[PDB]
RNA sequence: GAGCUGUAAGCAAGCUUUGAUCCGGAGAUUUCCGAAUGGGGAAACCCACCACUCGUAAUGGAGUGGUAUCCAUAUCUGAAUUCAUAGGAUAUGAGAAGGCAGACCCGGGGAACUGAAACAUCUAAGUACCCGGAGGAAGAGAAAGCAAAUGCGAUUCCCUGAGUAGCGGCGAGCGAAACGGGAUCAGCCCAAACCAAGAGGCUUGCCUCUUGGGGUUGUAGGACACUCUGUAGGAGUUACAAAGGAACGAGGUAGAUGAAGAGGUCUGGAAAGGCCCGCCAUAGGAGGUAACAGCCCUGUAGUCAAAACUUCGUUCUCUCCUGAGUGGAUCCUGAGUACGGCGGAACACGUGAAAUUCCGUCGGAAUCCGGGAGGACCAUCUCCCAAGGCUAAAUACUCCCUAGUGACCGAUAGUGAACCAGUACCGUGAGGGAAAGGUGAAAAGCACCCCGGAAGGGGAGUGAAAGAGAUCCUGAAACCGUGUGCC
RNA sequence: UGAGUAGCGAAAGAGGGGUGAGAAUCCCCUCCACCGAAUGCCUAAGGUUUCCUGAGGAAGGCUCGUCCGCUCAGGGUUAGUCGGGACCUAAGCCGAGGCCGAAAGGCGUAGGCGAUGGACAACAGGUUGAUAUUCCUGUACCACCUCCUCACCAUUUGAGCA
RNA sequence: GCGAGGUGAGAGGUGCCCGUACCGCAAACCGACACAGGUAGGCGAGGAGAGAAUCCUAAGGUGAUCGAGAGAACUCUCGUU
């Protein structure tokens, strides 16, 4: 998900998707440990998606202050 | 680089001087290109799992980019490369004729 | 340290000289006397040079 | 903190496989995580009932690839015993 | 603008013209330690309290923020003690702290070896070193000066004066300055008299203090009076008061564009080389490319380019702002100061005939009919006005960044370090401190067969070359061998 | 060069069987021999993976090597009660203010830090190739907590806490 | 001092961090070495014995990281005369 799409969402909506992504990232790491994960590229994708959403949240806090 | 993947180029230097071919791949970091039919090498591959049998494989090896030139669309001769802005987009142009390479 | 609060007179270095003119290091101390005076508008026992007390502007408290 | 920050990954060994028959699950956890945080994290994520958490620290192992010597990361391993009347974790 | 997921091959899984990787501007995130600052601690660890938040029936657990010391300001309490004050508490602080560039600068403290053919004065040397303080420069600086002219006009630095004058167990040695020629140039603000207003001691029309005005000097100036005159032209944040904004121009931090030969032919693994012909050139810098390239590539000359941040300049805005004359009634013009004795230090100058400057100690002026200097001192003359402050430039230096240069090095050299080096190693520690570059144009890095457990080799293949096959360009000598012509 | 020389660092082995390209040297067996107030068992400091399993044999091992404290993989350390901290203090160390001192700093009060000491609740058995008062079985104990239960005492000479 | 709710018993519950492998009279620590050296503390059996002496043994541990011969001088450590 891109930063332009994330900015459409509300702060509560973004924070819910961060929680959803951190659930996905957890499951990927478990699948990696057991050796069941084919699409290893998804880990890097989810990590950067979390980073992108947390960046947007912090921009709003700085904009608020 | 002055050429890219997909371009028909003439090899202007080396053993394959005179031979035309399409750029199968480009290596900007090394300033090398892989031209089809040019600079064939005989690799001595051991039996792997990926390649099960092995054997002596004839394959292209990269040549230096400065040993190729793109063909002029009009004449079919080698040309140096200029750039013009057309429709906002930058395009390569053959310096010999004037026409767009890409 | 040994420093006058008013003037800032303190220990300074120089030479002893013998008759044969041999130099060896020594100090000159200020003639500091511990006295009660106003320091930031309140009595405090502090070093003041006898020279700084000479006029009597530095009032004893 | 997030529960899923606490638990890094499951330990899949012969020892850990033997522990799973006894209803004990071995996790690599955050090196800062205490055993109460681990207990809470497992109950939150997997929806199970923990009996107890035993926890241990592993030093980094000295390692070599050619000339260059170095250390592996230090690890915190938690052995999480579930209660008798509890759902099993699905690894 | 077409590839990309670094060294780093490799499989794997992906990303990318719906613009990735990559480059530059501005942001965000930024564990723990460290001044380290909640408290502790054997740095990178441990343990808290107070808010709020998550979680539990609750305890235990978790998250975020605050909580050092000193200093400044304010407020509230106010001991012995009456008022008070000390002390305590709380709040506000982009207040301090620490680091470094092994440089340059200014101070505090300050050696010795050494030289003197010994050595003590002296030298080395105010060096090294330690300490404090800085700043982009610092220090100095607007005459109590230089001098001895029908003078000069702040300081600093360069040349020169000059190895002179001088100093000196008159030994060893140390060693100016002014004039003259240059670089650069800039001058200012107070203190005091006095005036105005307010405050608290009434000392009771006096005095002290705090603001604003006034004022700034030497053949004296100012206050004070006079008459003038200005209150917005001139000045300005580099001193001369101090903040801010816009616009325009030129730079910096990415980039863009960019002329002309695969000319023919000859060797060759390959042509940039030879030979014979062209052509471009505001471009014949450079690097690369299979051998030596202005015309192959990246470029170069020239010409362009910036959303953003940033530097400089300019203009406006903005802000601030009277400065000339005449009079000598009085008043003011830097006090424990100048200066002197004693003891030291600094001056090129070693106590000397010893001016000049500074420190300790003690003594201690005059104050315009006054004071200082002109190398003891006095007189005369000349020049100047101390004991308050500020001040750019010319000057010094380079950890860095950008571009470039060298009758500088080329792997025992050049940095200690061309390479994963302040590493390995050594030492309890401070600290000491290495060795080690080259396959090939390209991995085309030797499929396959044979001996061998492997190592290693012989073929085969690749390559121009394998006696270029991995500390793989060349491959000297010592040294070690095999063969044998003569002895 | 010396030179195939000095040396190969106190010590009892022998044979049989095995493994392997290879065995005086590795494994197993038998008998023999050595230590036994230790050459045994536990545990500090210190070391820091040397531990266990599988594979390996260039180098290291004063020989050899199929073996190893060596090389390569993968694995292994479980605590309310043990030792240390969330307890206490000694020597000493640090030290708000403070005293002293050219600078740097020195000293020191309150207050802290600091075990080698004080205090302090868990035992027996079992188990793995590798941990065990830690895991498991049985049976305990200590501190704290209250959705609860029961009893008792008490709401200003009023229990109780301290 | 603090105080409207306490106290005792039961029942239910809570209990964090650090160390824990292995060597540790040793080839793993200090001695440059797989070095006849050094390395705190606990336990330390039997016979005969006063004993932790001494000799031989127990539990338990170990056979020592160059060997095979020969059995000259000489040197060393021993025994006898
Ligand atoms: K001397
Ligand atoms: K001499
Ligand atoms: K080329
Ligand atoms: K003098
Ligand atoms: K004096
Ligand atoms: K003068
Ligand atoms: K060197
Ligand atoms: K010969
Ligand atoms: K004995
Ligand atoms: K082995
Ligand atoms: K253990
Ligand atoms: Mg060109
Ligand atoms: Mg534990
Ligand atoms: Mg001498
Ligand atoms: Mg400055
Ligand atoms: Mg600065
Ligand atoms: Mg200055
Ligand atoms: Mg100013
Ligand atoms: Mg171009
Ligand atoms: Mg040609
Ligand atoms: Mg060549
Ligand atoms: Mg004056
Ligand atoms: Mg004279
Ligand atoms: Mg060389
Ligand atoms: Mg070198
Ligand atoms: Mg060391
Ligand atoms: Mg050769
Ligand atoms: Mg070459
Ligand atoms: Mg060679
Ligand atoms: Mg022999
Ligand atoms: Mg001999
Ligand atoms: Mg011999
Ligand atoms: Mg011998
Ligand atoms: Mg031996
Ligand atoms: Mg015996
Ligand atoms: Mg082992
Ligand atoms: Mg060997
Ligand atoms: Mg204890
Ligand atoms: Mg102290
Ligand atoms: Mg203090
Ligand atoms: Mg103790
Ligand atoms: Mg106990
Ligand atoms: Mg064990
Ligand atoms: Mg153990
Ligand atoms: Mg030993
Ligand atoms: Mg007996
Ligand atoms: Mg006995
Ligand atoms: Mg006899």
């Amino acid at each position: 998900m891109k930063a332009n799409e994330i900015r459409d969402l509300t702060t509560a909506e973004i924070e819910q998707k961060v929680k959803s992504l951190k659930e996905e990232l957890f499951n990927l790491r478990f699948q990696l440990a057991t050796g069941q994960l084919e699409n290893t590229a998804r880990i890097r994708e989810v990590r950067k998606a979390i980073a992108r959403m947390k960046t947007v949240i912090r921009e709003r806090e700085i904009a608020a202050n | 680089m002055h050429v890219k993947k997909g371009d028909k180029v003439m090899v202007i230097s080396g053993k394959d001087k005179g031979k035309q071919g399409t750029i199968l791949a480009a290596f900007p970091k090394k300033d090398r290109v892989l031209v089809e039919g040019v600079n064939m090498v005989k690799k001595h591959s051991k039996p792997t799992q990926a390649n099960p049998q092995g054997g002596i494989s004839n394959q292209e090896a990269p040549i230096h980019v400065s040993n190729v030139m793109p063909l002029d669309p009009k004449t079919g001769e080698v040309t140096r490369v200029g750039y013009k802005v057309e429709d906002g987009k930058k395009v390569r142009v053959a310096k010999k004729s004037g026409q767009v390479l890409d | 340290a040994r420093k006058c609060v008013i003037t800032g007179k303190k220990t300074t270095a120089g030479n002893n000289r013998s008759h044969a003119m041999n130099a060896s290091k020594r100090t000159w101390g200020a003639n500091l006397q511990k006295v009660r005076i106003l320091v930031n508008g309140k009595p405090k026992k502090v070093y003041v040079s006898a020279r700084a007390l000479k006029s009597g502007k530095v009032e004893r408290v | 903190k997030d529960p899923r920050d606490v638990l890094k990954r499951p330990v899949i060994t012969e020892r850990s496989a033997d522990l799973m028959t006894e209803k004990k699950y071995t996790f690599e956890v955050d090196v800062r995580a205490n055993k109460t945080e681990v207990k809470d994290a497992v109950e939150s994520i997997f929806g199970v009932k923990v009996d107890k958490v035993n926890i241990m620290n592993y030093k980094g192992k000295s390692k070599r690839v050619g000339r260059y010597t170095g250390m592996t990361s230090r690890r915190r391993k938690a052995i999480v015993k579930l209660t008798a009347d509890s759902k099993e974790i699905e690894i």
